[PDB]
């Protein structure tokens, strides 16, 4: 359909060079983004209809649950080692289904049980490349003026209005989110 | 449920 200002995405007010083409803003705590990720797929679909060599990224925040911020290095963790898609259901499941992630240990046995090596997550956990990402996502929740997830912003300069794409299904909801994307994608 | 998100 068309794509408006106001409509389906709104402006940024003080934008972000050097940005990732797509910036995916997330909490392992927010039922919001489990429902978006996990069952809609919406970032999913995104990520496979984007065009090719599409800069992306996928960054946690700090702001909500008592240890956001030690969910936002378990996810740098879970890039490092690039276990994204193995731990992402799993962490998300023990915040929110069976809330048996109750301190950093048991982030540490959540990797585990998901097949990550204890001795690789112990390498990685304070290493400066999972340090680096820690700062990148804290720091981009900060220039991307991130208040609420699950949030998309493109380009720097352009953050998706959720609430503003129209679709019958959720599943077209997904493909109608992909597809208002590319459009900012091409723009 | 795509309407709100959490703040």
């Amino acid at each position: 359909a068309d794509i408006s200002e106001g409509k389906q995405y709104t402006n940024l007010s003080k934008p972000v060079a050097g940005a990732p083409q797509v910036v995916e803003f997330f909490s392992f705590y927010s039922p919001h983004c489990y429902q978006f990720s996990e069952v809609y797929k919406v970032n999913s679909t995104v990520e496979k209809n984007v065009p090719e060599n599409t800069k992306m990224a996928r960054y946690h925040v700090d702001f909500l649950g008592p240890l956001g911020k030690e969910m936002t290095r378990a996810w740098a963790v879970a890039i490092a080692l690039g276990v994204e898609d193995q731990v992402s259901p799993a962490l998300f499941k023990g915040i929110q289904e069976t809330q048996s992630i109750r301190s950093v240990d048991d982030i540490r046995t959540t990797f585990i049980n998901a097949g990550v090596k204890a001795e690789d997550y112990d390498a990685a956990i304070n290493s400066f490349v999972v340090n680096s990402l820690v700062s990148q996502q804290q720091n981009a929740v900060t220039d991307f003026q991130i208040n609420g997830v699950p949030a998309m912003v493109i380009d720097g300069k352009y953050k998706m209005k959720n609430d503003g794409i129209s679709a019958k299904s959720p599943e077209e909801y997904a493909k109608a989110y992909s597809d208002v994307v590319n459009q900012l994608l091409m723009k | 449920p795509w309407a709100t998100c959490d703040s």
